[PDB]
């Protein structure tokens, strides 16, 4: 009955979708890109990225148990942690650049500080009690940090004390995704049950669920605004869902493309979104007119993870071909 | 052209690049191995005579071999979301224990699942299988009380050991659908620890040989 | 838990589809991926 | 009846450098094709590149001249460069049998100690071969310019440039049948069919490739090296006619636009990687 009743309150808000007033804005053309930047060095396939606040350092990690920071600006590699555990796949990378965060299959996403007294990195806390591999750890500030287990639940820590302060209930499935918000209050998660939740961090209770997915969802972004996010699965086809209308927009789809996702990422402006597809390809498609805008090409293996600057001056591609390609 | 922090900063990239190289270098001579199986098949009695919260990674060598094998049975979720991470792998070890071959967790049913569903995976196309035979003592105390007719009920033979392991080991190696490509290896465990290690030796250089023959156009 | 969910605040999807037209085009200045930008200021290069 | 022949050869020549340079451009380019075993395999194809440009044109216009027009010392050299470049072509095969027989019969050594560098020193033995091959005969020392007829320095080359090479890769190859066919051999009644025929399958694999290997470098080199071992020590039998002594010779030139074929075109990841270029 309830599920029910949402249901019907948020169908019979719908009479005009955003798709058919986007006929009126006029497109964005063919953006033509090319590969600025190839940083390369590692020797085993990569699964995660992060962009610094500066826009010039950039943390990876891949299989080989090497978590490397790059300067973009002259691919000097900056800084190299031999991992404990080299079936890493996630890593994130803190607002103030102090710590770094890395985890994978292994229950324990550890946290390295990069500023110390010896000039050399070590390991800060270690981050123990979840019961299934952890998808994606990100932090929240220089003390709180959110991480997304495959236990389908999600927690809460803090650093100092280095016990989950919060922890999130409900999915069904493991939640294989986490974006933060700008204003960094609430987060979307998305897990295998083809459906997306809303939470808020501080009283720790469901805000929101979404759906129309058929597949597991693989990639989760917010918008630039913040009052919206877009999702990946495996169904070859991007939603986006906004907060406040309950509903979703547009489903970005092709022909032509057939495989999966695994990675979604918005523009500084929000007027174009990227996606990485299985089939070593990247595909740019305009966010309001939802129509393909560009092709990036360029890898030879199945793209990973992609992430876009906080200036939104280029746009770096990872795959598992172990080479990471910037775009501008 | 330079100036002296960039050169230092160029210095310094070198080195870290250097030193990465020579451990990828270092680390690249090792055998990986992929363990999987039930949990009550006597997983951690292997584990313990080869050997002397998420992955269980076990280091050991032999005849200046060195074997590291990953045991991801450990944790439970979604196989098909982090199974991928393993593609490359030497060799994957399957564990069956036959005396649950009449236990309803139908254990052995789950067994020939999992088995069909690791093999015939896209992932392990070109990945050998080495299969164990876990438990054969009370297992062949066990037969002495029940038929074979409990667990297969379309299956007609004697309750020998000898006919009844030979039936098991063909059923088990009916599964894979691409004999071509790939080959799997069956041994029994026995009281003898260096055994194991012996046919894990054993079909490891066999699928290297194999392996290097194919790349060379033999095979 | 979702007793409440539903009791939360309902508005129509036009004034958000307008809002996000909105915040596009007010940052569309600014977004060195919209609009190419020249070696003059291109980090990059 | 010249212009056909210079032609035929031109076309051979075109030919040999775009395979030779396609398969180097592959080789250098690819990041997948960067190991111990494609390693020999980019050697050889750079070496009968440098056949191709160096040698081979300037063979070609003596044999559409029929005579020597650039000086006494440009033959030297000439005689040199092929001497050196086809002893280093030769080697390529044996470096690449006997890394092929240690990589399958010690596979705990492939495995550990197998190392680029193991290919670097193969590929710097076997120029160091050929040079001490090539240097002695100008060390110790007009319109028809050969090779020189001393019955010891003949017996010398001969040896160290093909018998032996020959003898080392007829053993390797035998050595690693025997393992192929070792590991090969090593209801219920339609599977052990199946696997019957899987074997004779492999078998048959097995025996074409090798036959193929074999016969290409026996009937490119042999006859060749016959000749020239036979030729100076009967001067009163020396009637054979001209148009055998081209074929043989060009014959023999042909195994450096062969090798590419045998060696890289016939791999599946090569032409994966061809493929992936296109
Ligand atoms: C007894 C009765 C009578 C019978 C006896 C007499 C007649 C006998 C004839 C028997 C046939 C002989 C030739 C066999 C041809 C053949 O079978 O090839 C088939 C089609 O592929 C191509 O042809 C690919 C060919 C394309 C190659 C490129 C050519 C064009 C390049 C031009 C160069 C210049 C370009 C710029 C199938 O291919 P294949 O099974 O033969 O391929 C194998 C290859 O032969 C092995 O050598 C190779 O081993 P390796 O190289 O040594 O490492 C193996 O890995 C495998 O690749
Ligand atoms: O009357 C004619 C007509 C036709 C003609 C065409 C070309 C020509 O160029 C000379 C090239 C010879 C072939 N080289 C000889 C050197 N050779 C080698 C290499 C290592 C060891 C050893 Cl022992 C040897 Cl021989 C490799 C092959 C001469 C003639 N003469
Ligand atoms: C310069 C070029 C033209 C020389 C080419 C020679 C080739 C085509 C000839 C020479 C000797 C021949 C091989 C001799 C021996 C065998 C072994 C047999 O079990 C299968 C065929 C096979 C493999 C023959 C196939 C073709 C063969 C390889
Ligand atoms: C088929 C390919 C791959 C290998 C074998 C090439 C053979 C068949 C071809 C290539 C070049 C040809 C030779 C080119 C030049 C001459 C010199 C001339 O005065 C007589 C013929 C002769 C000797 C030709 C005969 C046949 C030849 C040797
Ligand atoms: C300038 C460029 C286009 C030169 C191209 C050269 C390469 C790419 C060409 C020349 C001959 C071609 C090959 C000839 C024979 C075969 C065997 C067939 O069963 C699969 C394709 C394959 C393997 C072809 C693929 C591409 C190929 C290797």
């Amino acid at each position: 009955q309830l599920k029910n009743q949402i249901r019907d309150a948020r169908k019979a808000c719908a009479d005009a979708t955003l798709s058919q007033i986007t006929n009126n804005i006029d497109p964005v053309g063919r953006i033509q890109m090319r590969t600025r930047r190839t940083l390369r060095g590692h020797l085993a396939k990569i699964y995660a990225m992060h962009w610094g606040t500066d826009s010039r350092l950039l943390v990876s990690a891949s299989q080989d148990g090497k978590l490397i920071i790059w300067d973009s600006y002259t691919t000097n590699k900056v800084h190299a942690i031999p991992l404990r555990s080299s079936w890493v796949m996630t890593c994130a990378y803190a607002p103030s650049g102090n710590y770094v965060a890395c985890g994978g299959l292994d229950n324990i996403c550890s946290i390295y500080n990069l500023k110390t007294r010896e000039g050399n990195v070590r390991v800060s806390r270690e981050l123990a009690g979840h019961t299934g591999y952890l998808s994606c750890c990100r932090f929240l500030d220089d003390n709180q940090i959110v991480t997304s287990s495959g236990d389908t639940t999600c927690a809460l820590w803090d650093i100092e004390t280095g016990q989950q302060t919060t922890t999130f209930t409900g999915h069904t499935g493991d939640v294989m995704s986490l974006s933060l918000a700008p204003d960094t209050r609430l987060f979307v998660s998305g897990a295998c049950d083809a459906s997306a939740k809303l939470w808020d961090v501080r009283e720790g209770m469901c805000r929101q669920t979404f759906t129309g997915h058929e597949s597991d969802i693989n990639a989760i972004c917010f918008f630039p605004n913040g009052n919206a996010f877009a999702t990946g699965s495996d169904d070859a086809t991007c939603r986006l869902f906004d907060l406040r209308a309950d509903q979703e927009l547009m489903t970005y789809s092709h022909d032509n493309i057939i495989c999966g996702i695994t990675s979604v990422s918005f523009s500084k402006s929000g007027r174009l979104l990227l996606a990485g597809y299985d089939d070593f390809n990247c595909n740019v498609w305009d966010a309001l007119k939802a129509d393909r805008a560009g092709v990036l090409a360029g890898h030879d293996n199945r793209v990973s993870c992609l992430g876009v600057t906080d200036d939104g001056m280029a746009v770096a591609t990872g795959s598992w071909d172990s080479f990471l390609k910037i775009w501008n | 052209t330079l100036s002296a922090e960039d050169k230092a900063a160029v210095e310094r990239s070198k080195m870290i690049d250097r030193n990465l190289r020579e451990d990828g270098e270092k680390a690249a001579r090792e055998v990986k191995l992929l363990l999987l199986g039930a949990g009550e098949s006597g997983k951690n009695t292997i584990v313990k005579q080869m050997k002397i919260t998420g992955i269980v990674e076990t280091h050991f060598t032999f005849k200046d071999l060195h074997f590291k094998m990953f045991d991801v049975g450990a944790q439970r979720s979604e196989r098909k979301k982090w199974i991928h991470c393993f593609e490359g792998v030497t060799a994957i070890i399957f564990c069956v224990a036959l005396s649950d071959y009449d236990l309803v967790l139908n254990r052995m049913h789950a067994s020939m699942k999992l088995f069909d569903s690791i093999c015939n995976n896209k992932w392990f196309t070109d990945t050998s299988i080495i299969l164990f035979l876990n438990k054969k003592d009370l297992f062949e105390e066990k037969i002495k009380k029940s038929p074979l007719t409990i667990c297969y009920p379309e299956y007609a033979g004697s309750n020998t050991y000898e006919e009844a392991a030979a039936y098991i080991q063909c059923q088990f190696e009916d599964l894979n659908k691409r004999k071509d490509t790939k080959e799997i290896y069956t041994h029994f465990t026995c009281s003898t620890d260096t055994k194991n290690v012996q046919f894990v030796f054993d079909a490891v250089t066999d699928v290297i040989i194999k392996n290097n023959l194919k790349d060379c156009g033999l095979f | 838990q979702l007793k409440m969910e539903a009791n939360i605040d309902r508005i129509k999807v036009s004034k958000a589809a307008a809002d996000l037209m909105a915040y596009c085009e007010a940052h569309a200045k600014e977004d060195p991926l919209l609009t190419p930008v020249p070696a003059s200021e291109n980090p990059f290069r | 009846y010249q212009v056909i022949t210079s032609l035929l050869l031109g076309t051979l020549i075109f030919c040999a450098v775009l395979g030779n340079a396609c398969v180097v451009a592959a080789i250098a380019l690819e990041r997948s094709l960067q190991n111990v075993a494609n390693y020999l395999i980019g050697s050889l194809a750079v070496t009968d590149l440098m056949v191709s440009v160096l040698v081979l044109p300037m063979a070609a216009l003596y044999q559409v001249l029929n005579k020597w027009t650039l000086g006494q010392v440009t033959c030297d050299l000439f005689i040199a460069l092929d001497v050196l470049c086809c002893t280093s072509s030769i080697w390529h095969l044996c470096a690449i049998a006997l890394d092929r027989y240690w990589a399958i019969t010690d596979p705990i050594d492939y495995v550990n100690k197998r190392t680029p560098r193991r290919a670097a020193a193969l590929i710097s033995l076997t120029w160091l071969i050929g040079f001490l091959i090539s240097i002695p005969p100008m060390l110790g020392w007009p319109d028809a310019c050969t090779i020189s007829k001393d019955h010891g320095y003949t017996i010398y080359s001969t040896f160290g440039a093909f018998y032996i090479p020959l003898l080392l890769m007829l053993v390797l190859y035998g050595r690693i049948f025997r393992a192929a066919r070792f590991r090969i051999r090593k209801k219920n009644e339609r599977n052990a069919e199946a696997k019957r025929k899987m074997a004779l399958a492999r078998e048959r694999k097995t025996v074409k490739t090798l036959g193929i290997i074999m016969g290409t470098f026996i009937l490119c080199w042999l006859p060749f090296f016959i000749v020239a071992l036979v030729l100076p020590f009967c001067e009163s039998s020396c009637h054979m006619p001209t148009l055998l002594g081209a074929i043989i010779n060009w014959l023999g030139y042909s195994n450096s636009l062969l090798n590419p074929v045998i060696y890289a075109y016939f791999n599946k990841d090569f032409q994966n990687a061809f493929k992936k270029i296109i």
